[PDB]
């Protein structure tokens, strides 16, 4: 090699140990992936959880660094840019209990909760995301509380045949959504009823994130 | 009347049809038939590139096939050197998600767009010494597929707004938006006369454009999955598009139709990037199965698999002289063949 | 209204089809001119000897 | 007596098929494994480096229990009996480290804590554990003079004139053993202490099931409090016993073959890669 | 970009002084940081060199030991510790920033220079034309002579021709013997063959009026040429 070119392996290594300690640096921060239906409380995570392009929402939990990543805006067929989020650790996924009874605007024949339940089945049985695990969120907690006396979930399901009451309704929700996943095995759906005003929601994510790193070291170890 | 306008166009389209196979006499396997095998073309991992810590969704060369750019999902713009293993530069970037990466033809400028929708255009040379920001294209309401460099000053960009644009460097504007496909644009290749350019998208149609006009002339449709790549025929007056339906199909301009059909029984996985070779003659396409696999264009035989991926090819770039072909795939590792 | 997207579409149709088209044969001998023209030149199919070769 | 040294015989030769059939099961599946290139992890190849030591450990005792019974005049010359005691503390600390750096491999990689010279070595644990391998360099040096000392200063009793030789030789392995056993014992202990919290937090929180799936040990506990308490029956038998130095030499090889043979069964019900294969391989059987 | 420097002045023979080199407008962390000399009414010799990070090292074999180099990259500042001096240290002192690729500019900024007074195997590079009388829009060409072939391996010829205006700081003309540097005038150009060199340059003008150095970069001891001189 001449002085240049050494020079140019000088440079080229630094460039590299830089690289490495961006590495180093990212080790702890981790990458969520949030989705969800229109109006289904997708705002009030972020907000909650805090406190045109994708939108990112960075915020920290006892040297977790979460960066959530948004995709509400650019709107597209979703299985052209989604392997970009294979590698994210879990998918918060936000779903309106209270959609239950309110259809879309666009075609009353057309349930929210329905559009939810197949945009869920969508995202839980994917080529990209049979190992990411989701962490689900059912949001209007207080909404749905307030509708299970209004709406019989009869007009909803077809199958729903249990009491209108706030408790029995909530875990046939829970289950309608859970059992979607047919590989019921490596993925894991972690399901919180949040009311829009818990403060617990980013305690939640920090523990459910923290299991799930536990989940993938043993698997990597091959203990799992 | 829109029921007179839609059988108007039902009619328009019978008369292609019409014309298109009155214009077709001879496919190109019979013409072909006759050539000689292009034989067994073997390659190996002369360089491979190591320092991505994300999966390689893009990567371009440079005019003098010395240089190459690297686009990974960490954020970080690697400009690689394929004769000795250097990284001469690495561009932190502000959008991490970045989907596509050029170079520009004069190797003072590079891209890099994502699900971001902003073409970051950055300045290599300088005299500051580092790499920054030109200037940050935002009027693509889609992600960024694709883009390629006309210039120093023009810049075509494909996005999945079912649309692309040229733009105007030292304004930072659409000089002259391209519209009329209908589904996720992916890839465009621009023409070496630097007039056309393809852009095969997500309703398994490619549709030619030229710059300067602006408006398409040559729609189309052979596929019946998303077109996730496009390259130009080195002679300029074909290309080939890859899809999702596992097969790669070369369409010459003046006919105006698909020639041949590059499908196996063995691959079911879709294609993600497809370049040609310097001459033509061999049609290089990243397949989903990690792997390489090398195609006589003239004739529709597998002549070779560059398989040294252990995860998907999702860029592919043959050097202009035609000396490497630079496969990077979501492994992290970038490999030059020879 | 959608009757201002069909116009255009049929527009564009009638631009589509009425340009110019040469026989598949003639395209199909002019890529045989190119690529035998070129195969010569082509280092990926007709391997360069190492010693020209910058990727040793 | 003759009974018990028969029996002593019986079971070594069963611990040394046990072992054969542990450590091959690991070494050629692994390499099947590589030899049609899947992905290779480094657990997986820490097992090929455990199990190719133990598989050689254990054919050491089968040749030493061999000369014994085949060519006791072998043994007679004394000279070989250096050879294999050398080779012995080599590959025996060797296949004890191995085990050892396996372990923090695990403590580094499951366990999570906020201490930063931890994410250091959970960062970097791929060179951590070739480091350890590389500095356990020490250690065998230091056993392999201590050891040779030891039989030099026998045969100088002998030369200038054993079962107190033999003893001693045998507590100063046991301390040296007891400094790797010590660590893993401590980051076995770390890692229990922080799935129990990982268990309280989920417990108050959602909902475990795999902690249990980390902790299977359906037979490793089991397995460690025998080993623990035939390994204490042992040494009270040499250290005040009666006629255990007739049989001294057939029992000290099954001792040894212990963690040679048994403990890769071990592995093989921890390992969930290696129990997949070996029901395939059971299920090819019926 | 600046690189204005400091200290130097009146020393004693053998004393004791810290020269400084601040940097301003360019990424001080990423470049290579040199120090040339310059005797007062003689050429330049290089001197010292630190790199990015200070992972390499090296000094000219009169100041090897003696004088030590040092960066500072949170506060963009070179240092040149200098203990022991004699006679021989009467220079024009230079801070020059040299980048770390090929397609680059090594020596591509040179700083003011500060000026210091004493009290009482390496390639050789010599341009034998020394003095030439010129006049403009005249065609003019100087030659550099090197003792060791500079066609390195890699195809990369390395020679660096500076012009250096009265009461100024050399300027990059050439870099690689033909590569043209950013901000000057196309009319200077480069060519030969790899021992025996030349640098064509156009109609003259007053910015051409100067004294020019060759420089080879293949072996780390840096040697400039005598200085061919150019007056009108
Ligand atoms: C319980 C822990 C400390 C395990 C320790 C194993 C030790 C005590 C055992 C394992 C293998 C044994 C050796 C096996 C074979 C022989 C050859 C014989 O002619 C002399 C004794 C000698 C050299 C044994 C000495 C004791 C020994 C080294
Ligand atoms: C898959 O490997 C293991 C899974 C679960 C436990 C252990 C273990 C491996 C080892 N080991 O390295 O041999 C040990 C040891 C040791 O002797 O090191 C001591 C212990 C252990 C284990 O749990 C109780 O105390």
């Amino acid at each position: 090699l001449s002085a240049e070119d050494k020079a140019a392996v000088e440079r080229s290594k630094m460039i590299d140990r830089n690289l490495q300690e961006d590495a180093e640096r990212d080790a702890r921060t981790v990458k969520l992936l949030l989705l969800g239906a229109g109006e289904s409380g997708k705002s009030t995570i972020v907000k909650q959880m805090k406190i045109t392009g994708i939108i990112e929402t960075q915020f920290s939990f006892k040297d977790l660094h979460f960066r959530m990543f948004d995709v509400g805006g650019q709107r597209s067929e979703r299985k052209k840019w989604i392997h970009c989020f294979e590698g994210v650790t879990c998918i918060i996924f936000c779903a309106a209990l209270s959609a239950y009874d309110m259809v879309l605007v666009e075609d009353e024949e057309v349930n929210r909760m329905h559009e939810s339940l197949h945009l869920f089945n969508s995202i839980c049985n994917h080529k990209y995301f049979s190992t990411t695990s989701i962490v689900l969120f059912l949001n209007k907690k207080d909404i749905f509380q307030e509708k299970v006396t209004k709406v019989h979930l009869s007009i909803c399901f077809p199958e729903y045949t249990g009491p209108n009451t706030f408790e029995d309704a909530g875990n046939y929700i829970k289950n309608q959504f859970l059992d979607l996943n047919l590989k019921k095995e490596d993925k894991e759906i972690y399901s919180h009823m949040t009311c829009a005003t818990d403060t617990q929601n980013v305690k939640f994510v920090f523990d459910a994130v923290t299991d799930i790193i536990i989940k993938e070291n043993l698997k990597d170890c091959g203990l799992f | 009347e829109l029921d007179q306008l839609r059988q108007e166009a039902e009619q328009l389209k019978n008369q292609i049809r019409d014309a298109r196979k009155a214009c077709a006499d001879a496919t190109l396997s019979q013409i072909t038939n006759n050539i000689d095998p292009v034989g067994r073309i073997q390659m190996r991992t002369r360089r491979t590139l190591r320092g991505h810590l994300a999966k390689i969704y893009a990567m371009h060369w440079g005019t003098d096939s010395r240089l190459l750019v690297s686009a990974s999902q960490d954020g970080k713009l690697i400009i690689w050197d394929s004769y000795t293993t250097n990284k001469v530069h690495a561009i932190p970037l502000r959008s991490s998600w970045v989907m596509t990466c050029a170079y520009a033809p004069s190797g003072n400028y590079v891209a890099c767009g994502g699900l971001d929708n902003i073409c970051s255009i950055y300045n290599l040379k300088t005299r500051e010494g580092n790499v920054r920001v030109s200037r940050e294209l935002a009027g693509h309401t889609g992600y960024l597929s694709c883009c390629r460099f006309l210039d120093d000053n023009q810049i075509v960009t494909s996005s999945g707004d079912t649309t692309c644009a040229l733009w105007d460097i030292e304004t930072g504007q659409q000089t002259t938006t391209f519209t009329g496909h209908t589904g996720d644009v992916m890839s465009l290749s621009l023409a070496p006369d630097t007039r056309l350019f393809v852009s095969g998208a997500c309703d398994a149609s490619a549709k030619l454009w030229d710059v300067r006009e602006g408006m398409c002339r040559q729609t189309f449709t052979g596929h019946e999955s998303d077109i996730n790549a496009i390259c130009f025929f080195p002679n300029g007056n074909a290309f080939a598009t890859g899809s999702d339906d596992a097969t790669c199909r070369l369409f010459d301009l003046r006919a105006d139709q698909e020639l041949m059909t590059y499908s196996h029984d063995n691959i079911i996985c879709g294609i993600t990037s497809v370049s040609f070779s310097k001459s033509g003659r061999l049609l290089l396409a990243g397949y989903d199965d990690f792997n390489c696999n090398v195609w006589d264009a003239l004739k529709a035989d597998r002549a070779g698999v560059l398989a040294g991926h252990d995860n998907r090819v999702s860029c592919l770039g043959v050097t202009d002289d035609g000396m490497a072909v630079a496969t990077g795939s979501w492994d992290s590792f970038l490999k030059i063949w020879n | 209204a959608s009757i201002a997207q069909a116009r255009k579409l049929v527009e564009q149709l009638k631009m589509e089809a009425n340009i110019d088209r040469i026989k598949v044969s003639k395209a199909a001998a002019d890529l045989m001119a190119y690529c035998e023209a070129h195969a010569k030149e082509d280092p990926l199919l007709t391997p360069v000897p190492a010693s020209e070769n910058p990727f040793r | 007596g003759g009974v018990i040294k028969s029996i002593f015989t019986f079971v070594l030769i069963v611990e040394f098929i046990i072992g054969n059939l542990g450590n091959s099961f690991i070494a050629l599946v692994n390499c099947i494994d590589w030899v049609k290139g899947r992905k290779i992890s480094s657990v997986d190849r820490i097992l090929t480096a455990l199990a190719i030591s133990r598989i050689s450990l254990v054919w050491l005792i089968f040749g030493s229990w061999c000369v014994s019974v085949f060519f006791p005049a072998l043994f007679a010359t004394e000279k070989m009996f250096r050879m294999l005691t050398n080779i012995w503390t080599v590959i025996n600390h060797f296949s004890v480290w191995l085990a050892t750096g396996l372990g923090t491999f695990y403590f580094l990689k499951i366990a999570n804590f906020s201490n930063s010279i931890f994410l250091y070595l959970k960062w970097r644990v791929k060179k951590v554990v070739l480091v350890l391998l590389l500095v356990t360099s020490v250690f065998l040096f230091l056993n392999i003079a201590l050891i040779n000392i030891h039989i030099n200063a026998s045969i100088n009793g002998y030369r200038r004139n054993f079962t107190r030789f033999s003893s001693l030789i045998v507590l100063t392995s046991t301390v040296f053993i007891f400094i790797p056993f010590t660590l893993s014992l401590a980051m076995f202990l770390l890692l229990i202490f922080s799935m129990w919290k990982h268990r309280k937090k989920m417990q108050h929180t959602v909902k475990d099931a795999s902690t249990k799936a980390h902790r299977g040990v359906k037979s490793v506990i089991t397995f460690f409090l025998l080993y623990a308490i035939f390994s204490l029956s042992f040494f009270i038998s040499v250290w005040t016993s009666e006629r255990l130095e007739e049989n001294l030499i057939i029992l000290s090889q099954v001792m040894g073959m212990a963690y040679p043979s048994c403990h890769s069964c071990v592995l093989i019900l921890g390992n969930k890669k290696l129990r997949q294969a070996s029901l395939s391989v059971l299920l090819w059987l019926r | 970009v600046q690189l204005v420097e400091s200290g130097g002045g009146l020393v004693q023979p053998g004393g004791s002084r810290k020269l400084s080199c601040s940097a301003s407008g360019f990424a001080f962390s990423s470049f290579g940081m040199h120090w040339v000399r310059q005797a007062p009414e003689k050429g330049l010799e290089w001197v010292a060199y630190i790199s990015s990070g200070s992972g390499t090292i090296y000094y000219a074999d009169t100041v090897k030991g003696r004088f030590t180099i040092s960066r500072d990259d949170p506060k963009n500042t070179l240092f040149l510790q200098m203990t022991s001096l004699r006679s021989e240290d009467t220079a024009m002192y230079y801070c020059v920033r040299s980048i770390y690729y090929y397609g680059s500019s090594p020596f591509d900024f040179w700083g003011q220079g500060t000026t210091l007074t004493v009290s009482s195997s390496d390639i050789v590079m010599t341009q034998a034309t020394s003095s030439v009388p010129v006049t403009p829009g005249e065609s003019v060409s100087i030659s550099c002579r090197s003792s060791k072939s500079l066609l390195h391996s890699n195809g990369n010829t390395y020679l660096y021709w500076f012009l250096q205006r009265p009461g100024q700081s050399p300027q990059l003309l050439i870099y690689r013997m033909s590569n043209l540097a950013s901000g000057v005038p196309d009319r200077f150009s480069g060519s030969g063959s790899g021992t025996a060199f030349t640098l064509t340059i156009s109609r003259l003008e007053a910015e051409d009026v100067g004294v020019y150095y060759c420089m080879q970069h293949l072996e780390y001891p840096l040697t400039f040429g005598a200085g061919t001189k150019l007056e009108l």
